[PDB]
């Protein structure tokens, strides 16, 4: 019931990339990973099904290309379990499709269990992520139990996602931002070009405050607030330039 | 100190149960009474463990293993028997998130104390080595277990645990530092 | 010239490839890289491990098939048309002339002269664990600088990772360190032209002029905010406890 999903952020972003552009369509395709003992949903990989001009369906799944890949992937050494289903569900918290369920449901057959990964690629882009994976049924549970034996299990029923990568790509990630020296000091020592503004910016701060202080004579805009946050933003940015000179 | 066994007797293995896990519960549930005093039954169970140790990935067994793998170090706690550690070590190494988890504990329970660094290595090794959340996790405990009162001792592993990217080592490190420094405050710690 | 985007998504799996392939320094895990190569900026969408064999016991000796790419691109196409082959990667971290041969294979498969990609599978030093090359001529090949795009989709899951100035200094040595040596290297390596090519820009220093005063003059105002920077502090937190304690220290009724 508390179940451990694990993603290759690669596969994550791979999907995202595929999913981000996938709008409108729910993106479709494999989900490469495994289950380490229980709870454990591993993902090394995933991939697009190629566009479905029939849209997402239990049908639109083609296992040809997977094998093709999977071979070339096997050739790549790339091999996993297909662990479930991940699609791009514009403005969808909700649930994907009972179809998608049935789609998966047909498929989680092929596993002990699978997922259908909810993604709103819209709501994903927010700088935080929007996502879920359903697989709606249990063994018992973390062992949930009753509605299955009582039949009629339907719901959202998420799984519990996680993922892992490494400190390795983390670097290569945080490598984002020769280099620094070329990248940094010296690369943005450009200031003085704006000294006028840099003045004027600082200049403008002044006025805002006589104003602000004045009200001292209720709630925010308060006479002693934006003052610092204002005259404090031009203080530093104006000191960093000194490093160059 | 008697009946509890007889209490578990109906739910002991070989008296079957409804569930293997019910059947497993006695195993652990046993030493609850007998902690320190049931080592024999424990070792007996350990034998049953040892019996199923190197095999039988049945969840039923796993639990049966696990529930035993629970009750083993339970009584064996504070009792240093490599076997306890050992028999689990592979039960551990058998990598049943079910079973090997309890192993990650009982083994510690065995060597809970200064324990041995080699387990520590291996634990710490297995930790990173063994692939599971919890199996990896509970190892931290056994570390913390077999790092107990040691204080300055485990600091390296602590540091190593500290050095863990993962919680789990860092995680246990705290407990380790606890079982090391628990009670008396080491301010720095 | 066409200097290029970088797909982290690539970068990641790329090492997985290296990882998956268990490639070692003996080896370089090689593969396609994907994007669209037209513009004076090229993009890396993606990239694909080319199941491969490398032997430097005999340089030119190594094994690869294209026909991956063949079936690959199909699916890639079927996946996306925009895959269009920009080039390829390998592990690296460094070149081996057989690369050149290997490079030219893709020339058949690419629009422009295709794109090499080095990776530092150990990501060791610095910005990029990576180089991308295009052949040339007296052969030429070259690194055009490259970098990441958005891929905020990336950047978001990215965000789930991590978690002011002195650095900026720190590289100060670095190039200089090598640099002088790099002469003394090539000096006493060949004891080329590009070094003198550097030599000129050197005087681009002691360059400073009473324009310096401007700085001083400038720095002044920078500080003017000082009395203001903490003025609000000067005024703000001091007269704040006098209204809460007098209220309170005296509150103290019954």
């Amino acid at each position: 019931t508390k179940e451990t999903v694990y993603i290759s952020s690669i596969a994550l972003l791979k999907m995202l990339k595929h999913g981000r552009a996938g709008v409108p369509m729910e993106v479709m395709g494999l989900m490469l990973g495994e289950f380490v003992d229980d709870y454990t949903v591993n993902v090394v990989d995933v991939f697009a099904m190629p566009q479905s001009g029939t849209g997402v369906s239990v049908e639109a799944v083609d296992d040809v290309f997977q094998a093709k890949m999977m071979d070339m992937l096997k050739q790549t050494g790339r091999d996993q379990m297909v662990v479930g289903w991940y699609h791009s569900h514009p403005g969808f918290g909700c649930w994907l499709s009972s179809v998608d369920v049935n789609t998966q449901k047909s498929f989680e057959q092929l596993n002990s269990r699978a997922v259908a990964v909810v993604v709103d690629p819209i709501q994903s882009v927010k700088g935080k992520v929007v996502i879920d994976a359903f697989r709606l049924i249990d063994t018992g549970a973390l062992i949930n139990i009753q509605a299955l034996i009582h039949g009629l299990n339907r719901h959202y029923y998420s799984l519990n996602i996680d993922y892992h990568k490494t400190a390795k790509e983390t670097k290569m990630l945080m490598n984002l931002h020769y280099e620094e020296k070329e990248e940094s000091n010296l690369a943005a020592t450009k200031s003085m070009v704006k000294i006028a503004e840099q003045y004027s910016k600082r200049i403008e701060e002044e006025k805002e405050l006589t104003e602000e202080e004045l009200k001292t004579r209720v709630g925010r805009q308060d006479p002693k607030k934006h003052l610092s946050e204002t005259a404090d933003e031009t203080l530093e940015n104006n000191i960093v330039s000194v490093l160059t000179a | 100190l008697l009946e509890g066994k007889k209490v578990m007797a109906p739910y002991l293995p070989g008296s079957r149960a409804s569930s293997r896990f019910i059947k497993g519960g006695s195993l652990y549930g046993l030493g609850l009474i007998y902690a320190g005093f049931g080592r024999d039954t424990t070792d007996y169970l350990k034998n049953i463990i040892v019996e199923n140790s190197g095999t039988s990935g049945d969840e039923d067994v796993d639990v049966l293993l696990h529930g035993a793998s629970l009750g083993i170090g339970l009584a064996a706690m504070g009792s240093a028997n490599i076997e306890v550690y050992e028999a689990l070590k592979e039960v551990l190494y058998n990598d049943s998130a079910t079973s090997g988890e309890a192993a990650a504990l009982g083994m510690g329970l065995c060597m809970l104390g200064t324990g041995k660094p080699e387990a520590i290595h291996d634990m710490f090794t297995y930790s990173q080595e063994t692939q599971h959340g919890n199996i990896t996790r509970g190892l931290a405990v056994g570390l913390a277990l077999i790092n107990y009162g040691r204080q300055e001792l485990a600091d390296d592993l602590i540091t190593k645990m500290l050095a863990s990217d993962e919680s789990l080592l860092r995680y246990g490190g705290a407990f380790t530092i606890a079982l090391a420094y628990a009670g008396t405050g080491n301010n720095s710690a | 010239h066409e200097k290029v985007t970088i797909a982290p998504l690539v970068l990641l799996s790329a090492l997985d490839h290296y990882e998956r392939t268990q490639t070692k320094e003996n080896k370089r895990c090689v593969g396609v890289i994907l994007g669209d190569a037209n513009s004076s900026t090229i993009r890396v969408t993606n990239s694909f491990a080319l199941p491969f064999e490398e032997d430097e016991k005999n340089s030119d000796v190594w094994f690869l098939d294209h026909n991956y790419i063949e079936n690959m691109n199909e699916m890639c196409k079927k996946i996306n048309a925009k895959e269009k082959l920009i080039g390829w990667y390998h592990s690296g971290p460094k070149l081996r002339a057989s690369d050149l041969k290997i490079n030219e294979l893709f020339k058949k498969y690419t629009q422009n002269n295709p794109l090499l990609l080095i990776v530092d599978v150990k990501q060791q030093g610095v910005g990029l664990p990576t180089d991308a090359y295009v052949a040339i001529e007296e052969k030429t090949f070259l690194h055009l600088p490259c970098t990441i795009e958005a891929e905020e989709a990336e950047e978001i899951g990215v965000e789930h990772l991590l978690r002011i100035r002195l650095t900026n200094q720190l590289k100060s040595l670095k190039g200089l360190q090598s640099k002088l040596k790099d002469v003394v290297e090539y000096l006493d390596k060949v004891i080329h032209t590009i070094l003198g090519k550097l030599q000129d820009v050197f005087n681009l220093n002691n360059l400073q002029k009473a324009l310096t005063v401007k700085t001083n003059d400038e720095l002044m105002v920078i500080y003017i905010s000082n009395l203001v920077r903490s003025i609000i502090a000067f005024d703000d937190l001091i007269e704040n406890k006098i209204q809460n304690k007098k209220i309170q220290e005296q509150r103290v009724k019954d």
